[PDB]
């Protein structure tokens, strides 16, 4: 996260962190329930082995409260497209249940039509992650959040050097030095309604971090609510 | 007392006792609204059903018997920052 603030205790409980072979975080994720994590499809290709840590607020200190879970089943969207990052979404089923606690809690999946009318029409959303705090900088050891404005689609497309499909949306600032960054990818974008936080995006891509005339590109979760449920309905093995 | 609206009752200033479906000092405002306004007074999801509003809730909540509020089923319902 570029700009924004560090997360206080229990402020971003749905944040997950994908850690590679070297116990190193490389992508974010969102807790959907005790068994499912939501992340970006492209993150799957960025580590040979990976697990999921929850409840981490500082990576430097094993402050307790952290918990690491094995992935039992990786459910990648089959339509994920490497050149465009269209369908940049995936669900992970965990081998063992997440125990909810302080700093460890699921974000809400919204009904589609309602979220179209009620969430995507709000001014801002929140994105969070352990990503670089500077494009030329270094991955944060501490969980950060950042309020980001919704950018109307036309603005979004025309600001962009690359194809913005209908399965994506723009969020962030034109010139202000606040944006998501490398490392945040796969992480949560949520939208508040009456003190409840709903999943509305996944951190996907962008042309640098906080560059003038550029926004962060997010996977539009409303487009995939139906797909997320079908992937979660499977539950555990037969 | 004629100030009251929508056939509400005016009891002498004054006070208005409205019929069901109306509110406001003069019963000049409709209570029955669609999701487009005040989210139909639902705490969470709102969706229409025969020009009628029907509220629902996310996972691990249950719809209060009043058909509008959402009742958690535990200490860690979805979408809530953890207090403890
Ligand atoms: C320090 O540099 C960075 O952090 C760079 C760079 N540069 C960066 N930031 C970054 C990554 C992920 C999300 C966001 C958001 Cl939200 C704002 N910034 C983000 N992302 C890069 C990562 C390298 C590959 C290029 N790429 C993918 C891409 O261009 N496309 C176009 C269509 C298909 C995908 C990128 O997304
Ligand atoms: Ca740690
Ligand atoms: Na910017």
């Amino acid at each position: 996260i570029v700009g924004g603030q560090e997360c206080k205790d229990g402020e971003c409980p749905w944040q997950a962190l994908l850690i590679n072979e070297e116990n190193e975080g490389f992508c974010g994720g969102t807790i959907l329930s005790e068994f499912y994590i939501l992340t970006a499809a492209h993150c799957l290709y960025q580590a040979k082995r990976f697990k999921v840590r929850v409840g981490d607020r500082n990576t430097e200190q094993e402050e307790g409260g952290e918990a690491v879970h094995e992935v039992e089943v990786v459910i990648k969207h089959n339509r994920f497209t490497k050149e465009t990052y269209d369908f940049d979404i995936a669900v992970l089923r965990l081998k063992t249940p997440i125990t909810f606690r302080m700093n460890v809690a699921p974000a809400c999946l919204p009904e589609r039509d309602w979220a179209e009318s009620t969430l995507m029409t709000q001014k801002t959303g929140i994105v969070s992650g352990f990503g670089r705090t500077h494009e030329k900088g270094r991955q944060s050891t501490r969980l950060k959040m950042l309020e980001v404005p919704y950018v109307d689609r036309n603005s979004c497309k025309l600001s962009s050097s690359f194809i913005i499909t209908q399965n994506m949306f723009c969020a962030g600032y034109d010139t202000k030095q606040e944006d998501a960054c490398q490392g945040d990818s796969g992480g949560p974008h949520v939208t508040r309604f009456k003190d409840t936080y709903f999943v509305t995006g996944i951190v996907s891509w962008g042309e640098g971090c906080a560059r003038k005339g550029k926004y962060g590109i997010y996977t539009k979760v409303t487009a995939f609510l139906k797909w997320i449920d079908r992937s979660m309905k499977t539950r555990g093995l037969p | 007392c004629s100030p009251c609206q929508n056939q509400g009752k005016c009891k002498d200033e004054y006070t208005c006792t409205c019929l069901e479906g109306f509110e406001g000092k003069n019963c000049e405002l409709f209570t029955r609204k669609l999701c487009s306004l005040d989210n139909g007074d639902c705490d969470q999801f709102c969706h229409e059903e025969q020009n009628s509003v029907v509220c629902s809730c996310a996972r691990g909540y249950t719809l209060a018997d009043n058909g509008k509020a959402c009742i958690p089923t535990g200490p860690y319902p979805c979408g809530k920052q953890t207090l403890e």
